[PDB]
């Protein structure tokens, strides 16, 4: 048992018609302290799975070494590492999953909550969801902390189920993510305004946004507002 | 929870109860609290119903493996012991269990232990478990007689859980009746409480503070 | 919450962040914590909205009241009746307060009053979980006399320091000059203040 | 201090009939006040036969789920794939469920299918490991508002023949998979309007001499 | 619970969804959270729903005698004002967490008054546990200069994301539109999403089917 | 607790209550009468905590004495169970409850019918054949749902008391010392003298 | 502990065809206890019925409370309370003890002498009313209540018909209900008259 | 907790066990023997927790009968006092204790005399002509200080045990159900049957 | 505790108060916050004295044994020797460290970490309960590639503030220079570094 230190907040995603979009910011707070800026909290794995992390930092680049043995193991004796017998994003969703529960079963937990995002070698779309208790369930949007509570609501609004993928568009899909982005530095005193997405696409691959910033912020009419009620000036 | 157990002359009467609750969920009005290690064994649950169901299941295998190793019927006495230390080894762990194995054997006669997890084992000719308990030790201490015939022993044992499934929220549902005798134990039956209670009120002429 | 007041050549200067929270959520993120109690007298809020607002009431009240009997109250009247009910109600109240007003006589004077409810009158006050990351900065940066532009400054560049650390604070920056000319009103937006 | 468990909500419910046996359950899953999905399958085919829920703590459902599966798997390797009876099954769930006595399976877990007669059954199973075979078990949030009604509508419980004076109860006749699927529907959509756990989706398993079939049906999504 | 507010071009509008929970349980499917303080000032109410109720009859008698007495139109900053001293002195323990709005002879007015005592002023708010569902609506979709049908939709879509997407929220839509000339109007039940779908079943009993022990005549007439 | 038992028959009341008053480890008495007559023919019981119990008993007595003589009348034994259950009513909400459980066993001289109330301490009354407070019901109960009768003698209540009390010094883990015994008719009320061994 | 697990029991209450329903079982016990097998929770002032489940002290307190309160409103009235009237009554006399309330669920049920109109409301211990159309529910069962109501209810029953429905919906909540039954009273009430029924359920 | 008496005459030692065995509410058994006979000149009596209680005593009774039959030789009183004493020392230490509390009393065939042991579950052993635990010390050694004497006679001890039991079944507030007595001479171990009305 | 490690042109500075105290009071004045761990990579210590001591002596051990098969370590390998240590033990730890090296192929080189164990490389880096003040004026003058004189000036400014605010900072300020051109200590005092 222990208790999370350095700590990323929400990872929000949502499946489209070709591929799956998943972001997160890049903050690393400290309690109350924005400490750290240069946290990049989507790890991808290959190149048709991304895997974002909130939650405990340490644990996070914890779960990064594990990913990236993941891969180096599967390589191992492995004619095919690159073809039919790459990692698939289900396997290593399955794998996290598995590991942790395990960890949840030791009381000795990776204070995380996961979110992994790709497109399966058949085509398919995969997002599934697994925490520090080792609980999983899939949506067509998912989101943790914050997110799932603001996100989830705007996403729904886009894809509110199954049938609503193939009719959503990479160009739609982005939008909502990098509204809802927006929406979440508004309301989360635990957020930042630089953010990294990113998209796996059935066609076009994996492509990795660094850098983004939420831009196009209604601020002006805080001019209006003065006092808490009675006051005039 | 009702169960009870007495020997007589006719050897022993064991009556139950079938209601499970959860605080003041009746959860069912069904369940079995007889468990048939054997043929000639009976055991009664009070207390956790997961931990009396897989102990006393779990004895009967014990006691088969003991007539496969030795060629003869294990006693009551050793039978008992089995379930009696293996709970010992848990004690202070949280197990939950109120329970009567009642046999009839050559050696011993018609034989009841009471044995809990508290590593509690009492030989005795008669014995009430569960939350209903003091309510059927009332009707049996004052109707008890070694010399009951069966069919009247049936009766009391019938008689006395049904006075705990009416006065005891936690009891109720219906009755089963169990006759252990040295040849085997013979099921009496499954009496619904709900008809139980106003078949016994009129015929019998008791509860007359409730109208019917 | 970031709250200081700074004196400086002609008056006085308050500035605040605009960020309420419950817990990491942002209740609201365009808060007025610069209250007026009198015309040239107004204060900082930070602590508890609920008995900071409570408090401000009460206190507006007062000097309308000394007003009608005794004319236009100093600011360190007003600090006294801030201090009388922050300390005398300790048990029950969490409030930062920093009282700033524009006398003719003593120009712009700054008191502040903490948790315990005792009172210091100083050149500036910072106050708030974000003035903590700035208690070094302000400490460098502080001159006494400084004009309107330079006081301006110091107060957006010192509280986009504390907005940047402290998740606590956020929103834009308001600030209220007090000055024999008036009472002038200033905000500052994210883009602004951010890229300083 | 950490907590290793959560609770996901949802309803379950299994119904045996005379030589058939259905498993359904909602489709939502929920954390606090949040929904984490509308469409989250509850109810497994475990193959020979048996269909298969543990409601209450999913990551804890999963596992028994999983861990029961890999069982009936093994059942075959090591008993020259004789089929896995549904009370073999139960007893099996038992020691399962019992192995974690100190540290339960939060779950509250029914199985359905058909006995060695071709009748039809259920089991439902304690958080560790107690069981019973009956006629129908509602299990989770919302099985206090579901009981109840079966109790009137299966087992005829309280109704007599009008004009007995209530001195005849109304005669036991058994229902069909129609009519079983019907009181299964209506406990969902009333237990959908007074329980904020259950909705958005209901999943029925129905299982006969002929095997698994499924349906589904909508489940308001307030 | 999820109420919000969202000031137009020339008025304010209050909405709020209508379910009422014990626990998990919905205790009302239909409750009203919109309440009157007088006529042009109404008030959409979160917390604990007696304390709501209680403390805008409270301020709202208060706030009649007031008006009698001046001889003037209640004022929103008054109710305001009386509502937040009266919480604050209870410290919290009156769990009344409102969204006060109308329109006055100085204009229209939208706050909201936390159970402690503090209150805020805003274009666009919403309270309770489908708060931030709302709110998340309103941050993306708010603009100023709103028409008095643009702010209806609004706010009416802000109610339905916590409907939706909060299981404290469901059922119905209540709206209250306050326009700086005209009458306030009350529009109960505005939408109503959520209407159960027709049984698969008829319950109805035949007569006699439960069993009766005595009967008798209630005298009711002194 | 003590052993508090009541019964109502044909013609009387019969009210049955332990001897015993132990304090911690040892047993300071074994011949207190655990009931105060409120009026000639309305008599009440009480156990609980250990300075409540009486001085709430003879707080109901000057009371009830008071009204008979005011009025010059005894109040029925259903006006007095209400007096003293709004009694105990106000004071499960006061600064320090009374702690007291009762039976209120009355001959109404009017009706000519015996009547037994129990009421405990949060002020809950009710009107019953036969009743108790504490332990002693979850022990006597079954022997009264069986043989209760409403056309009992009040001879053959007596045996149906003895008959609780044998099954009390059976089964209850305390020495509660005997109990003495008290009946209510249309003749007042008197005390059975010979109950150690009747 | 909880104070509304103490004593058990359930009320509850249904509108049908110009006529309304209220319900109550019997029992009154001591946790695990049976005491009491003839404890009524239906009153009534005039032609307004009040259903109280709870702790048995303040159901019998709250009981005389408004018989006081409606015995003087009659006399300065002149007239017998409505329901919608009394529903207020209620809801403020529980109020007022807003932070030492009285352990209750009361329902109310009722037809407007005059007009004619059915009416029931519930409320929490500490006065919030809940006016519905169709039921309403209180008690150690009521989430059993609930389950029965939501299914078995159906609007514009007859007086004989909403009987049988009252009557299963009550009987079945009991059965589940550790802590409730021990007899049940249903009362059907129309303009003109009402009628009560005792009901035969088990005993256990 | 339950009664346990010793008393060492002139001749042999004599022990007194309640009888009762309750558990919470109820009492299950009223003939219970909590005693052990360790050798033919050796008994034991306990009291304690639960299941300790007896599991303990059958353990040290099958100890020593090992012990018997692997010498051909009965340890001494004192020798199997030392042994239960180490096992109860060992056990205040361990993981779960045993919460058994016991006296022995032997007949020393060597030395020719009774022996009496009082050995609590921390290992407290003392030697003593005559013992209790739990509170029957409190009652009765007021009694033992004033009439032992010991040159007494087996009647003699009888009898002022009897006087013991008396004091106990007045002041006592539990029923513990009578005594069970033992009388462990030179010629092994007798129970007197009649002390029900000795 | 006030520690930071600040990268330059030529390399790497450390610096450090020098207090430990056992509540108000100073157990040790001049204590040595900065350790060698190897030649050329040094670490700053802040939380338990005795876990941060048990730390770096393992990882000197674990760097000399290192050295010893395959030659010198890089800083990077120093920061996860430590960071292993953190992490693998964070239930039983209260050690907030900053390693800081100088390699030629990679220059000066810095890496933060806090109390879960996590590593964070970064252009420099302040900790300690004393860092809380100084965060604002170290975001506002910190430049890449300063020059050694600069960089000595932006760490004896900063520390000297985090040592004005912080009570549990004080005594002299420690510094070690890590350069191509070798390791140099330097130490400032009081009446020295308290008036600038
Ligand atoms: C009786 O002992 C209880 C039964 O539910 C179980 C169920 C099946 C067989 C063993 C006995 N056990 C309880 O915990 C419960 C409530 C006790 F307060 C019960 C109904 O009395
Ligand atoms: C700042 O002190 C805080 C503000 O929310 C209030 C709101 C309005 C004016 C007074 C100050 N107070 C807090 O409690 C909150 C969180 C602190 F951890 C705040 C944002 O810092
Ligand atoms: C909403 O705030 C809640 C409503 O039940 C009440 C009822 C009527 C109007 C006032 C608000 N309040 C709650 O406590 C409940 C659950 C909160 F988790 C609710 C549904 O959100
Ligand atoms: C700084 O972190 C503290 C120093 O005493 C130790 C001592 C030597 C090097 C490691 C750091 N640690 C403390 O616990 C102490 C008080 C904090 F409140 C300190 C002075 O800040």
């Amino acid at each position: 048992t222990q208790q999370p230190i350095v700590t990323g907040t929400s990872v929000i995603s949502m499946k489209y018609d070709n591929g799956v979009i998943i972001a997160a910011d890049n903050l690393g707070s400290y309690g109350s302290l924005l400490r750290f800026n240069g946290v990049e909290r989507l790890i991808p794995v290959g190149d048709n799975t991304v895997v974002g992390i909130s939650g405990d930092i340490s644990d996070m680049q914890h779960i990064e070494r594990l990913l990236k043995d993941l891969v180096t193991e599967n390589a191992y004796d492995n004619p095919l590492a690159d073809a039919e017998e790459a990692l698939e994003p289900s396997y290593i969703f399955e794998y996290l999953a598995t590991v942790m529960y395990q960890r949840r079963s030791k009381m000795n937990p990776l204070w995380n909550a996961i979110i992994v995002a790709g497109v399966q070698s058949n085509g398919d779309q995969f997002l599934r969801y697994v925490n520090l208790l080792g609980v999983t369930y899939s949506s067509p949007t998912l989101a943790t902390g914050f997110g799932a509570h603001m996100a989830n609501p705007l996403l729904r609004k886009v894809v509110d189920r199954e049938s609503d993928i193939p009719k959503t568009t990479v160009q739609v899909a982005e939008e909502a993510i990098v509204n809802a982005m927006r929406v979440l530095y508004y309301r989360d005193a635990r957020s930042s305004r630089n953010f990294s997405l990113a998209i796996i696409d059935k066609n076009t691959g994996l492509t990795f946004k660094k850098n983004l910033q939420v831009e196009n912020m209604k601020w002006d009419f805080a001019k209006d507002i003065k006092g808490y009620g009675t006051q005039k000036i | 929870t009702t169960t009870l157990a007495f020997r007589f002359q006719g050897g022993i009467i064991v009556a139950v109860d079938s209601r499970a609750t959860a605080g003041n969920w009746v959860a069912s009005q069904t369940v079995k609290k007889v468990i048939e290690i054997n043929p000639f064994l009976l055991g009664t649950m009070a207390g956790g119903a997961a931990d009396c169901q897989f102990w006393e299941t779990w004895l009967g295998s014990q006691c088969r493996l003991h007539e496969l190793r030795e060629k003869e019927r294990i006693s009551v006495a050793a039978a008992s012991k089995i379930l009696s230390n293996l709970v010992y080894q848990y004690k202070g762990a949280g197990l939950s269990m109120g329970t009567m194995i009642c046999g009839y054997t050559r050696k011993e006669g018609p034989t009841i232990y009471y044995v809990d997890s508290d590593g509690t084992r009492l030989k005795g000719d008669i014995f009430c478990v569960g939350s209903g308990q003091t309510f059927a030790y009332g009707v049996l201490d004052s109707n008890y007689k070694w010399d009951l015939s069966v069919e009247d022993a049936l009766y009391l044992g019938k008689r006395s859980i049904l006075a705990a499934a009416h006065r005891d929220a936690y009891s109720g549902g219906s009755v089963n009746l169990y006759h252990v005798t040295e040849d085997g134990w013979i099921y009496h039956g499954n009496h619904d409480v709900g008809e139980l209670f106003w078949k016994v009120k009129e015929e019998e002429g008791s509860f007359n503070n409730v109208i019917g | 919450t970031s709250i200081m007041a700074v004196t400086f050549k002609d008056g006085v200067i308050l500035g605040a962040d605009s960020r309420t929270t419950t817990g990491a959520y942002i209740a609201n993120r365009v808060t007025d914590k610069l209250t007026r109690v009198h015309d040239k007298i107004w204060c900082c809020r930070s602590g508890s909205a609920a008995d900071t607002q409570a408090i401000a009431d009460i206190v507006q009240y007062h000097l309308e009241l000394y007003t009608s009997q005794y004319g236009t109250p100093s600011t360190e009247t007003a600090a006294s009746v801030f201090k009388e009910l922050c300390y005398e109600n300790k048990d029950n109240l969490t409030a930062g307060i920093i009282v700033a007003g524009y006398d003719d006589k003593n120009k712009g004077e700054v008191y502040t009053i903490p948790l315990g409810g005792s009172v210091h009158k100083l050149p500036y006050a910072i106050a708030g979980s974000g003035s903590t990351f700035i208690y070094g900065y302000c400490d460098k940066n502080f001159r006494e006399n400084m004009s309107k532009e330079e006081t301006v400054d110091f107060i957006k560049h010192s509280l986009s320091q504390a907005i940047k650390w402290d998740g606590s604070s956020g929103g834009v920056i308001r600030m209220v000059v007090l000055t024999a000319a008036g009472v002038e009103r200033l905000i500052f937006y994210p883009d602004e203040y951010e890229q300083l | 201090q950490f907590n290793p468990y959560g609770d996901n909500g949802g309803t379950i419910l299994g119904i045996a009939g005379e030589d058939f046996a259905v498993l359904a359950g909602d489709t939502r899953n929920i954390t606090d006040y949040s929904i984490n999905s509308r469409y989250e399958p509850k109810v497994f085919d475990c193959g020979d036969n048996i269909v298969m829920s543990a409601n209450g703590f999913a990551a804890d459902g999963d596992a028994l789920v999983k861990r029961f599966k890999n069982s009936v798997k093994w059942y075959h390797f090591d008993h020259n794939d004789k089929k896995l009876s549904i009370n073999s099954a139960a007893r099996n769930i038992q020691h399962l469920l019992y192995g974690k006595r100190f540290f339960p399976y939060y779950v509250h877990t029914i199985i359905a299918g058909l006995d060695e007669d071709g009748k039809g059954a259920v089991y439902s199973f304690d958080p560790v490991g107690s069981y019973e075979r009956e006629q129908c078990r509602a299990g989770g949030a919302a099985a206090s508002l579901i009981m109840p009604f079966l109790d009137n509508q299966v087992n005829f419980k309280n109704q007599y023949e009008p004009g007995t004076n209530g001195k005849v109860k109304k005669p036991l006749k058994y229902l069909s998979v129609e009519e079983v699927i019907k009181l299964v529907r209506d406990s969902f959509t009333s237990a959908t309007e007074r329980h904020i756990q259950v909705g958005d989706g209901l999943e029925i398993l129905i299982v006969t001499k002929d095997g698994v079939r499924k349906e589904f049906y909508e489940l308001k999504r307030d | 619970t999820t109420i919000v507010g969202v000031k137009f071009n020339n008025g304010v509008v209050i909405a709020a969804d209508t379910r009422s929970t014990q626990g998990p349980i919905v205790a009302d499917k239909n409750c009203a959270k919109l309440h009157r303080i007088s006529p042009k000032i109404w008030c959409a109410g979160a917390g604990t729903a007696a304390d709501t109720e209680a403390v805008t009859q409270l301020i709202g008698s208060n706030i009649e005698l007031h008006s009698l007495y001046t001889s003037r139109e209640p004022r929103v900053v008054s109710a305001l004002q009386m509502l937040k001293q009266h919480l604050f002195k209870y410290q919290g323990h009156i769990g009344a967490y409102l969204i006060v709005a109308g329109v006055d002879p100085t204009g229209s007015h939208l706050f909201s008054i936390h159970a402690h005592g503090s209150t805020d002023v805003g274009y666009y708010l919403s309270l309770g546990s489908g708060s931030l569902a709302a709110m998340a609506v309103l941050e993306s979709h708010w603009k100023q200069d709103l028409t008095k049908e643009e702010a209806i939709k609004l706010a009416s879509d802000a109610i339905q994301a916590g409907i939706w997407n909060d299981l404290g929220s469901g059922s119905n839509v209540d709206v209250c539109v306050m326009e700086i000339g005209k009458d306030a109007e009350y529009l109960r039940n505005y939408l109503t999403p959520n209407v159960r779908e027709e049984k698969q079943k008829s319950y109805k009993f035949p007569r006699g089917t439960t069993a009766v022990l005595k009967e008798s005549i209630v005298n009711i007439c002194d | 607790m003590d052993i508090i038992l009541g019964i109502r028959v044909q013609d009387s009341v019969i009210l049955a209550s332990s001897k015993a008053v132990t304090r911690g480890i040892s047993v300071l008495k074994d011949s207190d009468d655990k009931t105060r007559q409120l009026s000639p023919h309305t008599l009440m019981s009480f156990a609980g905590e250990a300075g409540d119990t009486v001085q709430f008993a003879e707080y109901i007595q000057a009371n009830i004495q008071l009204y008979s003589i005011r009025e010059d009348y005894e109040l029925s034994p259903q006006a007095v169970s209400s007096f003293v259950r709004q009694e105990l009513a106000k004071s499960i909400r006061s600064r320090r409850p009374y702690q007291v459980n009762v039976l209120i066993g009355g001959y109404d001289k009017k009706k000519n019918k015996p009547e037994l109330y129990q009421i405990d301490y949060l002020g809950t009354k009710v009107e019953l054949p036969y009743g108790a407070h504490g332990y002693s019901g979850f022990y006597t109960f079954s022997l009264l749902d069986h043989h209760y009768r409403p056309d009992m003698t009040t001879e053959e209540g007596l045996d149906l008391l003895k008959l609780c009390v044998q099954e009390l010094e059976k089964r209850m883990p305390m020495d509660f010392k005997g109990v003495i015994v008290k009946i209510v008719d249309k003749d007042g009320i008197r005390q059975v003298d010979d109950f150690q061994a009747q | 502990s909880d104070p509304s697990s103490i004593n058990g029991g359930i009320v509850v209450a249904m509108t049908g065809k110009d006529c309304v329903a209220i319900a109550c079982d019997l029992r009154l016990g001591s946790q695990s206890l049976g005491v009491s097998n003839k404890f009524e929770k239906i009153f009534h002032y005039g032609h307004v019925f009040l259903g109280i489940t709870g702790l048995a002290t303040d159901v019998t307190t709250l009981n005389e409370m408004f018989r006081y309160k409606t015995n003087l409103y009659k006399l300065k009235e002149e007239r017998a309370i409505e329901p919608e009237t009394f529903t207020q009554l209620v809801s403020s006399s529980l109020y007022e003890r807003r932070f030492g309330p009285y352990f209750v669920g009361p329902v109310v049920a009722g037809i407007n002498s005059k007009s004619g109109k059915p009416f029931i409301a519930g409320f929490d211990l500490i006065g919030c009313i809940d006016e519905a159309k169709d039921f309403i529910v209180s008690g150690t069962a009521s989430d059993q209540l609930f389950g029965m109501c939501e299914s078995l209810y159906e609007p514009n029953l007859e007086p004989e018909d909403l009987f049988e429905t009252i009557s299963q919906a009550l009987l079945n909540a009991a059965d589940r209900d550790a802590l409730s039954g021990w007899g049940a009273v249903v009362y059907i009430i129309k303009k003109d008259e009402v009628v009560k029924r005792y009901l035969k359920m088990r005993q256990d």
